[PDB]
RNA sequence: GUCGGAUUUCCAACGGGGCCUUUCCUUCUGGCUAACCUUGAGCUUGGCGAACCA
RNA sequence: UUUGGUUCUAUUUUGUUGGUUUCUAGGACCAUCGUAAUGAUUAAUAGGGACGGUCGGGGGCAUCCAAGGACGUUUUCAUUAAUCAAGAACGACAUAAACUAUGCCGACUAGGGAUCGGGUGGUGUUUUUUUAAUG
């Protein structure tokens, strides 16, 4: 069954974005998807979206721009203490100059440099670049 | 890119598809550049004044290269009315 | 299609899908308001009426159900309600 | 009397509100004693773009749908009644905190005293006449979020002068802006 | 139960009222009606 | 999912957007909770309810009308079944099934049948257990199960 | 403004705290009463307990 | 904020240490008074169940019996779920080249026509009673 929300919006993102189209379709729309929507959108990944509401569950429709590459997930969501924030940026980014593991802490969901701009540390989600 | 203080680097910074803005490889060589003449109240063209427009491989081997041209050419007016964005 | 409006699809292909692919899901069924011959006593009846619906004065009954949308008896006068 | 008709507190403009419901109250014995029981808790001014302001009469929540079946021939009178003016009924509901893990558990706190249960209860009271047949919020590449409002195209009439004030009260009420759209 | 004992108590005090307030409203008569 | 057949069939009820509803409906909310308690006082499940007033009148969900839902109105009016409807259901077409067993003993698919029925039945004991509208201790056996179709 | 070291009124960014918008983000006895409506003339006689504890 | 009754402990003192108490101080139990907007999250293109017309060289028995999928649904429940050591049923005693040599569940990604079951619409065609409803 329908088991990690997230890992299937990243997975549409993924795939919409390697075909080429422009925009996509999100089913079923956590607050997670949001808030991930939220750091990719401030970045300049992908731009704007939208939140379609039945009174299920919600929908996205994201304008997708030419600048990504690939986001992903990562299950389970692995307890990273402040060592283990730059073994998993040496582990699973491109480069040091550019993309972001995204990770909640409970000061918020946020991206690796301003986790380590606020000194603290939580729960890895996934990451953009 | 850039080093720490001037001196341009990164020789042969690419180009960039107007239709999916992913860049263009140097061997892409299904990648396409439509040059189209503009018109200056005569019906008659003048040569040297261009818009252009470069294509992608993919796209163009997606077969979806000429809907993305219609968007483009709507969009810089040239167009009237060819393309819808509601599909 | 590449570059499409999600947001604003148009009329005829949102009607075109099934009822649960649309943007939002809704039913694409309606109620009716029927008058049956003889006493007046106007009545609503669902359109996949799943059951022999009768007048509440005398049995007059107007829809015999059927797998789909029911059909209904030969004299009525029906409207969309 | 205009002490009545005021819940509690008593200011001049809901005291002269008060004074034009015990006239609507006496006049037209048609509507009579469908407005008499019902009270109000206060008022509010609105200030908008066009330049008419608007009273929000906050109203008991058990009360509403006495408002409900004669709001329409109320809200005409009292557009009449003040010139300059756009009136809107509104309940006042109760938003209760979300319990943090420090503070000691104050009962459980029902649904419909959240923020944005009320947000959305009064953002339905805005718009009464008609029916909303679709929400969406759009996040733009700013941060900002600005949340479109479908309405449904039967009898806005009633209601098609009243969009910037409806905009300009939600935003004061709530903090949010929105945008009503009318679907055809 | 004391809360819905006087739920129904002023539910039915406000029912009274509105009652005894209609017979005056239908012992006055109309002007708008005749207009 | 269909987790005793191989099927994935979408087949159900798309509940429309408006909550309030229907704008064309002119009874009041106690005129139907006193129908439905007068329906249920005969002897009818609440889907029977539902669908009873949703052709012979305009109640497009008793939900949507009323403030609450069905049987939370017939426990509140005292019609509340001893146990709920879908187990009961499930129950005496165990009982009709282990009928037939009894008396053909060869229909050996009713027998695979039988023990999917009473998976289905020992899922919802167990669920209705954890949420105690079933007291602990209760346990379904083929000698009981004659006797509490009722 | 010192002879490649250092300051201040400054445009900015970055993280913090406090207050208000329906938002108690436990309170009783005590004391310091504290930041004290406390104002004696331009440094004086008298507000609410954690900011200090029990 | 209150107003009843029951019960327990208790310092300063009342002139002293003990003994009976009252008010007070602090409990706990009981009664009906008043305060609140009195108090139950949606119904997942999750799942179960009812219902309606169907559909199948599915099964058994004899020459009727129950079950099942899909469809339709503005019907009901409410997360009851996915995969499964042990264990259990069936299996041409428990096996096979038991094969799609491809575990199950979930999501997305290019098409095209034919076909099977259902449903919707088309003043479409034909048949009945030229014509209706069906098929």
């Amino acid at each position: 069954t329908r088991s990690s929300v997230l890992a299937d919006a990243l997975n549409a993102i993924n795939n919409a974005e390697k075909t080429g189209k422009r925009q996509v379709l999100i089913r079923p729309s956590s607050k997670v998807i949001i808030k991930f929507l939220q750091v990719m959108q401030k970045h300049g990944y992908i731009g704007e979206f939208e939140y379609i509401d039945d009174h299920r569950s919600g929908k996205i429709v994201v304008q997708l721009n030419g600048r990504l590459n690939k986001c992903g997930v990562i299950s389970p969501r692995f307890n990273v203490k402040i060592g283990d924030i730059e073994k998993w940026t040496a582990n699973l980014l491109p480069a040091r100059q550019f993309g972001y593991v995204i990770l909640t802490t409970s000061a918020g969901i946020m991206d690796h440099e301003e986790a380590r701009r606020k000194h603290v540390s939580g729960k890895i989600l996934g990451f953009v670049y | 890119m850039e080093n720490d203080k001037g001196q341009l680097v990164e020789l042969y910074v690419p180009r960039k598809c107007s239709a999916t803005n992913r860049i263009i490889k140097a061997d892409d060589h299904a990648s396409v550049q439509i040059n189209v003449a503009k018109v200056d109240e005569e019906g008659r063209a003048i040569p040297g004044e261009y818009v252009t427009y470069a294509l992608s491989g993919y796209v163009r081997s997606r077969g979806e290269s000429d809907d993305s041209l219609n968007r483009l050419a709507q969009n810089d007016g040239l167009l009237k009315n060819v393309w819808s964005y509601s599909r | 299609v590449l570059v499409q409006d999600l947001l604003h699809p148009t009329a005829a292909s949102e009607a075109r899908k099934h009822k649960l692919k649309t943007l939002v899901q809704g039913p694409r069924s309606y109620f009716l308001d029927v008058k049956c011959p003889g006493c007046l006593n106007i009545t609503t009846v669902f359109s996949h009426a799943q059951t022999a619906v009768t007048c509440e004065s005398c049995s007059t009954i107007l829809c015999t159900p059927t797998g789909g949308k029911a059909k209904l008896s030969e004299g009525t006068s029906f409207r969309r309600k | 009397p205009q002490a009545k008709i005021l819940s509690q507190a008593p200011t001049e403009l809901e005291l002269q509100v008060a004074q034009a419901f015990v006239e609507l109250e006496n006049s037209s014995p048609e509507l009579k004693a469908e407005l008499r029981p019902l009270q109000f808790k206060s008022i509010r001014e609105i200030d908008v773009a066009g330049g008419k302001k608007a009273l929000a009469i906050f109203v008991p929540v058990p009360s509403l749908a006495g408002f409900h079946k004669v709001q329409t021939k109320l809200t005409r009178e009292l557009e009449k009644k003040f010139q300059d003016r756009h009136v809107i009924f509104l309940a006042e509901r109760r938003i209760l905190p979300k319990p943090s893990r420090t503070s000691r558990q104050v009962q459980k706190r029902p649904r419909s005293r959240t923020l944005t249960a009320v947000h959305d209860k009064i953002l339905e009271d805005l718009v009464f006449p008609t029916e909303i047949v679709g929400k969406r919020v759009r996040y733009l590449v700013g941060g900002n979020k600005i949340q479109k409002v479908l309405l449904d195209s039967k009898d806005v009439q009633q209601i098609d002068y009243k969009l910037e004030s409806f905009q300009a009260v939600y935003n004061k009420l709530t903090g949010k802006q929105i945008v009503f759209e009318i679907p055809s | 139960n004391r809360q819905k004992e006087r739920l129904a108590k002023r539910d039915a005090a406000i029912a009274k009222m509105k009652e005894e307030a209609a017979l005056e409203a239908s012992k006055q008569p109309d002007l708008k009606k005749m207009e | 999912g269909r987790m005793h057949s191989a099927g994935k069939g979408i087949s159900s009820s798309a509940i429309p957007y408006s909550r309030n509803a229907p704008a064309w409906f002119k009874l009041s909310s106690e005129s139907v909770i006193e129908q439905i308690v007068k329906y249920a006082r005969k002897g009818l499940t609440p889907s029977q309810i539902g669908v009873l007033l949703r052709d012979a009148h305009g109640v497009t969900q008793a939900r949507v009308i009323t403030g609450n839902k069905i049987m939370r109105i017939l426990k509140s009016n005292g019609l509340a079944p001893e146990i709920p409807e879908d187990l009961y259901y499930l129950i005496k077409k165990a009982v009709s099934v282990r009928k037939h067993l009894e008396r053909n003993r060869k229909d050996k698919d009713a027998k695979f049948r039988l023990i999917l029925i009473e998976s289905r039945i020992h899922r919802l004991a167990r669920y209705y257990r954890t949420v105690a509208v079933l007291p602990p201790n209760w346990k379904y056996e083929s000698a009981t199960a004659s006797a509490l179709v009722n």
